[PDB]
């Protein structure tokens, strides 16, 4: 029954042009490792990719990363169509331009720095309209294929003339920034991402089909751990990967508002969320709004708490809204909020272990050129106790150090910026200052 | 030992007259309760796996290798030339990159000239001639590109180019062979 | 300093005849790997061992297993002298006999089952008086070297005639039983063992020297976790390995007015009587549970005695107190504050690696068929604790026995030795896991 | 490399050098220095097991390289059932197969079947393609020999004392 009908899954392989199938699925479609494939989603936008096998796929799965998902306008869980495409002719010439909000601060030869090494004997299949991403010079640049010859698809071969003169282009409305947070931006949280996806993915992604299965969705999820372990990261990534709307409430910020104004902002948040459903409301620092208090005689339940409980109890499944809250410890919070139907699910987003830190360091160095003496495992071993934010800062600091060792303005030449190698000494520097500037440089 | 059964094909030998595959209905792309049940099931068992954190056992690793070598005792390789000609040959999984290079050398116009073999993307050169096709993941059917330091456009033995076949005729040759014939 | 002075450390190699040294130490002593060495502790009882290199120990360390430590009568941390022993003659003849309490219920040919394969072209160095361990037939038999020719040590060579007729010999009081619990009996607690050693090894082992370095000893230690994770086992091993006397107090038993505080006081008095000692209170919560409210309520007479006995132990007494409980919150907070049980260690549920290690410990004495895949068993036992795993192995062994039957108070050694435990026996045990015959003591 | 083959036998030993090595009681006495050193290691092992660091690719590669530079030469001893020892110098990258060839070329009867093993417990060296570094027969290692039912007779007549063989090794290892 429909062998060519596949279900979108997340990539292990992080190359733009690559998708993965199970071998039995490749047998069935008579594909070779390395073959070009033509793919379509519901919106019926096409993509051309190279197919590899994967040992960890279910037969109906197609593993693809965010570049290909965006090009196809699909999300994890969606249906795609696969057909062979050996027709693809070699390109005479192509026209690619950077997207504006990705090249702010840089000048010079984008061909030499990004495009030349990217296409170099890679024989990459491309499609008119594709957005693709190239990493380099402390930055991830996004390029759009404006035109190809032949059209609409070709293989960028050694003879293919690559044209990239012209102004940077405007990002289109449905074209999602690859700068937006997704699952590939989260390290050391495999277990917890799996726990959260199991709870919220289907309710948010397919509300009607979910109801038909009959199991009750969570209403509130409590994420806990120390500051900077990636709680906001996770909730934001889930919102993006599911297509759900994201409304952030800052605890202390809403409490700073005058008596009366707090409660109304709280209501507006929920209304806004219900309005743009499916949605995630994220309450950062929940303990600022509803702390656990000691039993005092004649203590009246804080207006704000009463209001939050009313909103929680009032969210029917058909509202398609899930509430997430961040705290340091579950016991820091009013027990009324933790009773069934409210925040009855909790997920420990704790301090990462050595493997976790390695993954986090690799995420935050992925746009940097690292010298061969850079040993991230060693850096991970030396950062016991560091959380995600500490490690992201550490990487910014190592990079700032490399820049100080070389070069001030609001503009940098691409070739200069690209010549920067962050060394192990730069990390050792950042390590010695670690305790848990220029406009053209955007640091994670 | 292994019959290489060498053939050459070129994309310019496809027929280009027959109809396109039928367009898919809108329902194809529509998700069902069954799809959602399967996804949930996958999420559930991935969660379990990560909570339990089982060992990847020696027995499991050895059985996985053993099953793959039994399931795919024969390998189809395709070497793609800069001019778009493809040379196709049959190998064993236990044979080597070196064997592949020899095969390519056997069918070159100038057997003396220097070439490298790689997979893409990204460009990944096959520099270890001792690596077996199984180890290199050139298995059970894999596509390899050819490059030369000085691209002098001869490459393949011109007598073979006379007998070049269509890509889809080459595919049939592979299907027949893989069903053990 | 003096290159022949080494410090006894725990072994990675389980073999009776093997000690390990760092490669720089072997370079210094000009030792070939596989060469014979001669060893002495302070009691001057010597041992002859084969030496191997180990990549993890520091230069002054000698890694040796418990069999070797008992033979040298040393403990972890003690000093040994090492000298090359190239002059070891091949035995003309030797005499070895089983220790009585290890061979109960066994009859028949001990030589063929245990001794012959153990020595067969193994060229083992042995010393008169040596006790050594041969595993087999779901059992660990201990043997003593009664005589050697030549004396007092030789290599057991192919030409060496091995005599072993005679009566099973009595254990000596100075001879520590290898059936006593040690570190090598504990799996999946490598972290917690280290945490506990750091706290107690030195104060228990060298009281005088410990107080000299200024640091204060731990007063009371709280081990917590679900039942059967090895809290008793750990405390026992620490006592045995440090030479400390061990006193078990069973909480529930003591709680079942009057005679309770008599037992408590005497337990403490007996401990300092035999110092250095560990006092182990199993299920502390049974004695001092967390009380709710009780404002003008008098402290229980039992809880009071315990605080008196505990506060009445100065560093001078050489006693450390250990308690088992499930959760630290189930205990009265008066005990959990400084000067009492101010230190705590989590002996929690083992992971997959942990489980495999426990399974390896409790299958040591079984012959396992080639199809037995203990990693698979570890993978299929998520949630299991040490005690569950020990029971599982026991069920697998009995299943093997069931399949073979024989009945009596006695079994032939060769019969018992032909028992292979197969994967199907573990599948049975697995299916029956839900957390008889006198000639067989199962783990 | 040239093996510099030498044969020794314990019945050719000529020295009873320095025996009354009577060792004082305080040699075995533990000092404050000893106790502190033990505590350091315990603390060190507690920290490592708590922090559970990675064993890194760079560390693993550094150890291999550091040992192959520290010990470029290997001395092997093959001990025969008649207590004769055959000694030969080797390189760590050389194989168990080479060792067997060394032995064979010095046997009285080269067509005779033999096996090499380490002990205890008895472990036969079956993988002839395994290097001496991989076999852990390195930097100086004792190997035994057995047969199903031996050294060239001319070679036995030039046999030296074990202690003389030892000094040859020390001098070769520098
Ligand atoms: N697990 C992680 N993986 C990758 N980056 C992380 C992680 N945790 C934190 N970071 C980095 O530091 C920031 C952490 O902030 P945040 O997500 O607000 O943590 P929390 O919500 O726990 O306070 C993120 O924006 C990200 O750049
Ligand atoms: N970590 C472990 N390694 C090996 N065996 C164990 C372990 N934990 C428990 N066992 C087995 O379970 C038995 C009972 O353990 P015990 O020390 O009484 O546990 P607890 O005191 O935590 O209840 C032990 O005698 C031992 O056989
Ligand atoms: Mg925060
Ligand atoms: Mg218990």
């Amino acid at each position: 029954n429909r062998p060519n009908r596949l279900i979108v899954d997340e990539a292990i392989n992080e190359d733009n042009s690559v998708v993965s199938l199970s071998q039995p699925k490749m047998d069935e479609l008579q594909l070779f490792r390395g073959d070009t494939v033509l793919l379509k989603g519901k919106k019926r936008r096409e993509a051309v990719c190279i197919v590899l096998s994967d040992d960890t796929c279910s037969d109906e799965k197609i593993r693809m990363n965010r570049v290909v998902r965006n090009n196809l306008r699909v999300r994890l869980g969606d249906v795609i169509s696969i057909q062979p495409c050996p027709d693809v002719k070699y390109g005479k010439r192509i026209h690619v331009l950077p997207i504006d909000d990705t090249v702010e601060g840089i000048t010079g030869n984008l061909f030499e720095v990004y495009l030349k090494p990217y296409f170099l004997e890679a024989y990459r299949p491309i499609r008119k309209g594709d957005i693709f991403l190239v990493r380099g010079g402390m930055r991830a640049v996004e390029f759009k294929v404006v035109e190809t010859d032949p059209s609409p698809y070709c293989i960028v071969a050694p003879d293919t003339v690559i044209h990239c003169e012209g102004e940077p282009i405007k990002r289109e409305d449905e074209e999602e920034s690859l700068n937006e947070v997704g699952y590939d931006d989260i390290g050391g949280c495999r277990k917890q991402l799996a726990q959260i996806k199991e709870m919220v993915e289907l309710p948010l992604r397919h509300p009607a089909l979910f109801k038909a299965i009959g199991v009750k969705p969570p209403r509130g999820i409590l994420l806990y751990g120390p500051p900077g372990t990636g709680k906001t990261l996770i909730a934001r990534a889930v919102a993006n990967e599911t297509g759900a709307f994201f409304f952030l409430i800052n605890g202390p910020e809403i409490m700073s508002k005058l008596a009366g104004e707090s409660e109304s902002n709280l209501r507006k948040a929920f209304e806004e969320a219900e309005k743009n459903a499916p949605a995630i409301i994220f309450i950062d620092e929940l303990d600022a709004i509803a702390p656990k208090r000691e039993k005092t005689h004649g203590e009246v339940e804080r207006r704000i708490v009463s209001q939050l409980l009313t909103l929680m109890d009032g969210l029917k499944q058909r509202a398609h809204v899930i509430v997430m809250a961040a705290t340091n410890r579950p016991n820091s919070i009013d027990p009324a909020l933790r009773r069934f139907g409210r925040f009855d699910r909790e997920v420990d987003i704790g301090i990462p272990d050595a493997t976790g830190r390695l993954e986090i360091l690799q995420i935050h160095t992925k746009n940097m050129k690292l010298a061969d003496d850079v040993d991230l495992e060693q850096v991970a071993n030396e950062t016991h106790g560091h959380v995600g934010a500490d490690l992201a800062a550490l990487c910014s600091e190592a990079a700032l150090q490399a820049i100080r060792k070389k070069m001030e303005d609001e503009t940098i030449d691409a070739e200069v910026m690209n010549s920067l190698a962050v060394t192990m000494d730069d990390f050792r520097w950042a390590l010695s200052q670690s305790n848990p500037q220029v406009t053209w440089e955007d640091i994670g | 030992p292994v019959d290489r059964e060498p053939v050459v094909c070129h994309p310019d030998l496809e027929e280009r007259l027959q109809a396109w595959p039928a367009e898919l209905p809108d329902e194809f792309f529509e998700l069902t309760v069954d799809d959602v049940r399967r996804r949930l099931a996958q999420l559930k068992s991935e969660r379990k796996r990560l909570e339990e954190a089982p060992l990847v056992t020696k027995a499991f690793r050895e059985a996985q290798i053993k099953e793959k070598l039994e399931r795919y005792p024969k390998v189809a390789l395709r070497v793609l030339f800069p001019d778009r000609y493809v040379l196709q040959g049959f190998f064993r999984p236990s044979e080597t990159v070196g064997d592949l290079r020899d095969f390519v050398r056997s069918h070159l116009g100038n057997p003396e000239l220097s070439f490298y073999l790689f997979i893409t993307p990204p460009k990944t050169v096959l520099d270890d001639h001792t690596q077996t096709l199984f180890q290199a993941n050139l298995f059970p059917a894999a596509l390899v590109h050819l490059g030369a330091e000085e691209p002098a456009g001869v490459y393949l033995e011109p007598g073979l180019l006379e007998h070049a076949i269509s890509p889809s005729a080459a595919d049939v040759l592979v299907a027949r062979y893989m069903s053990r014939a």
